[PDB]
């Protein structure tokens, strides 16, 4: 989960399209490698408004706490026993 | 008492260890065993584990852990389930042939036994767990629980206190990790005999998900002449923490390799020149002797001179108690084949759930393989040094434990032994 | 020594197999022995009994254990590769099962090997041409004192010496049966120098019994 813990801002994809003579990727897109990494949600919103890009905020999607026991692989009477282990 | 040993008839539990007499019910009453069952039934738990507590009893598996303390964990108030006793007769270890003896030749013991320590932890049932390859054995112990079941001893309202408790056996199908504990509770459920972890213990989950101690064969056994002789009485042998007798297996390189009890801290070299002929070509012929069974170190013939046969001198001795199978080893032993030969054992029983073990073993196999020949250089030991160390206290259940213990003991013993080999090796195959 | 299957013409799941009735009986008594909701407990028993009854397992005994208990055919699958009694493929109508760790190693269990497999004329994992023998090597089982020793389907036969499994097998070969116990002078498990213990009368009950009990 290293790769979850920054703020990115990437932009719309544009054409790419086979090269004539070797079948490479050409594109005319100049911004299409360009990916900026940011500490939180109000530096990368503030730097978009601030170079006049028209931006979209995808919220942080962070996994909910989870309810671990080992030892429910083995009730007495529920169906989240083990067949195997 | 400052010298142990030398233990008389009057104090023997196991009487027809040797099945000299009736193991049946007619045979088994005549010597002692259900005698006074409802009056230990009907004082309740607390006093049966009281009794259990004072006699200063350690659990005769191999781990050696308090079994008043470990069957107390079940004194607790039922939450709906049921509770199971679940008495453990794997016996896989090598050298250890001790509890095929008790089911073989006391079986009513085992039985009453069961029925003790159940009414002790309030427990429905009791399972037993015998060996697979124990099959005249199990029907041995099958015609007894018959005959307690037909003599009202067992069963509905067990020995007229108002108690119902079941016997059962379970057949093992032939895998040495079925003796640990919670493989054995999977193994009881239908799956493949691989140990749980801990947390939950046995006691909160186990056979089943109920609560559950999983006992060997001889602590419960031994239950029923613990409540009956008193445990002041049982704790009146051996050292203090040390408390009882013992049955020893004496194997290996000895004249009479045989099966007997004795006093707990006894010494190793009376236990041997007393009960088993001493070794084959006298004293001065031993070499080294595994104390315990397979899953203990080695010690050579310098330690066994002056050690005594109990826990606390043993583990000071650099090594482990555990069953007390002892295995006599001569000076015509190549030494480092039968370690890797029981390293061989180790991974051919392993079942393979955990990284540590599964990988180690057979990698610890591989390299004492190469050790017997030879064919190897003497960095390799300290080598193989931390590969047991990295394989023990790092897997699940204590077969990593019991497979680097041995390659440890070797290796802390016989180091030139093995130096001298691969260094032959190096002027005879270059 | 495979632990994958493949459907053999006489290996698959269209491999006759089904319990006898007196079996189906024997499977009940089993299947009431564990508790209601844990019918899974009785997969060992009941595939010990399809082995017992067919010499052998299938795969079809093990998907009839799979259809009377009502478990997915791969948790018996798995019970069936990772135990060692459970004869994946036909073995002979005399399992021998020499025991070569090291309490029986220590008291040459070598040589029992070996005249086992000179009389047989077979080696470790092989299987006599008529079908009568087969001699594989196992761990420790469990009758150390009593070493060398082997097991013969059900039976040790314990204290070996060549001409003790020599005879073992002679008079398995003749139709007989042995007596399965130690081959030396002893009965099971004594000092063959005579008892060294237990040879007072046991004392019998009231014996030692404390007060108020
Ligand atoms: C690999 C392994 C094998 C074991 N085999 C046995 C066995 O065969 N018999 C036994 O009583 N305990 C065996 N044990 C020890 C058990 O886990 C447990 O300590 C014991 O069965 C019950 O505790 P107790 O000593 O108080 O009776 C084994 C442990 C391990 C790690
Ligand atoms: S230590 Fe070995 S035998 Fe035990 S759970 Fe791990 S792999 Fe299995
Ligand atoms: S060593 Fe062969 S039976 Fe235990």
């Amino acid at each position: 989960v290293n790769n979850t813990k920054k703020w990115k801002m990437e932009f719309d994809t544009r054409e790419r399209w086979e090269n004539p003579l070797m079948g490479w990727a050409s594109t005319a897109d100049p911004l299409s490698n360009l990916v900026l990494t940011f500490s939180t949600k109000e530096d990368a919103i503030a730097f978009a408004e601030k170079n006049g890009w028209s931006y979209d905020v995808e919220e942080r999607k962070v996994p909910k706490p989870k309810s671990k026991s080992y030892g429910a692989n083995f009730s007495w009477n529920k169906r989240t026993r083990v067949s195997t282990k | 008492k400052t010298s142990f040993g030398s233990l008389k008839d009057e104090d023997r539990i196991f009487t027809n260890l040797y099945g000299r007499h009736d193991w049946r019910l007619k045979g088994a009453q005549s010597r002692g065993d259900w005698y006074k069952t409802k009056e230990i039934l009907l004082k309740g738990p607390d006093w049966i584990l009281g009794e259990v507590k004072t006699s200063g009893l350690r659990g005769r598996g191999g781990a050696g852990f308090p079994t008043g303390l470990k069957w107390s964990f079940m004194n607790k108030p039922s939450d709906g389930r049921p509770k199971y006793l679940v008495v453990n007769a794997d016996e896989g270890e090598p050298g250890t042939c001790k509890d095929r003896e008790i089911i073989r030749h006391d079986p009513h013991k085992l039985v009453e036994g069961c029925l003790v320590g159940g009414r002790a932890m309030g427990a429905r049932a009791a399972y037993i767990y015998i060996r697979g390859e124990f099959y005249n054995e199990a029907s041995n112990l099958q015609v007894a629980i018959r005959e307690a079941y037909e003599a009202g001893l067992i069963g509905k309202n067990a020995c007229g206190s108002g108690y119902d408790f079941d016997v059962f056996v379970v057949r093992g199908a032939g895998a040495y990790i079925c003796g640990e504990e919670t493989a054995l509770i999977e193994s009881i459920e239908g799956k493949q005999g691989k140990p749980r972890l801990k947390p939950p213990f046995p006691a909160d989950v186990g056979v089943f998900g109920c609560p559950t101690t999983v006992a060997n064969v001889e602590t419960v056994a031994v239950s029923p002449t613990i409540c009956r002789r008193g445990g002041a009485w049982f704790a009146s042998f051996g050292r203090e923490r040390n408390s009882g007798t013992k049955l020893f297996n004496i194997s290996g390189h000895v004249n009479n390799p045989c099966t007997v009890e004795e006093e707990m801290s006894v010494p190793l070299k009376e236990l041997i020149e007393k009960h088993a002929g001493g070794v084959t070509g006298g004293w001065d012929n031993l070499l080294a002797v595994i104390p315990g069974g397979s899953s203990t170190p080695l010690i050579p013939k310098s330690v066994c001179e002056t050690v005594l046969m109990d826990f606390d001198a043993l583990i000071q001795a650099q090594t482990g108690l555990g069953t007390a199978a002892v295995i006599v080893m001569d000076r015509s032993t190549d030494i480092v084949k039968a370690i890797a030969r029981l390293i061989e054992f180790y991974k051919h029983e392993s079942c393979g759930q955990c990284t540590p073990c599964r990988e180690g073993v057979d990698w610890m196999n591989k390299v004492m393989a190469r050790f017997v020949r030879g064919d190897a250089r003497p960095a390799e030991i300290d080598s193989l040094w931390e590969i047991s160390k990295q394989i023990e206290g790092h897997t699940i259940c204590a077969l990593g434990d019991g497979a680097a213990w041995p390659v440890q003991g070797l290796i802390r013993h016989f180091r030139p032994e093995l130096e001298e080999r691969m260094q032959r090796f190096a002027q005879q195959h270059q | 020594a495979l632990f994958v299957h493949r459907d053999t013409p006489k290996n698959n799941p269209e491999t006759p197999f089904d319990f006898t009735p007196e079996n189906y009986k024997r499977i009940e008594a089993i299947v009431k022995n564990y508790p209601e909701g844990h019918k899974a407990a009785a997969v060992l028993p009941v595939l010990d009994l399809a082995q017992r009854q067919n010499g052998w397992l299938p795969i079809s005994a093990m998907n009839k254990v799979a259809e009377i208990l009502q478990v997915p055919p791969m948790r018996v699958y798995e019970v069936a590769t990772f135990y060692t009694m459970y004869n994946r493929k036909p073995v002979g109508k005399y399992h021998i099962q020499v025991c070569t760790t090291t309490p029986c190693m220590l008291r040459n269990s070598d040589s029992i090997l070996e005249a086992i497999q000179k009389k047989l004329g077979i080696k470790v994992g092989e299987t006599t041409p008529d079908k009568l023998f087969t001699l594989i090597e196992v761990e420790c089982l469990g009758a150390c004192v009593n070493a060398p020793m082997v097991q013969i389907n059900d039976n040790y036969y314990e204290d070996l010496t060549p001409k003790d499994i020599e005879e073992i097998i002679d008079e398995l070969k003749a139709g007989k049966i042995p007596k399965p116990g130690p081959r030396s002078g002893r009965f099971s498990c004594e000092p063959a120098g005579g008892l060294t213990s237990l040879t007072e009368p046991p004392k019998g009950p009231g014996f030692g019994v404390q007060a108020g009990l």
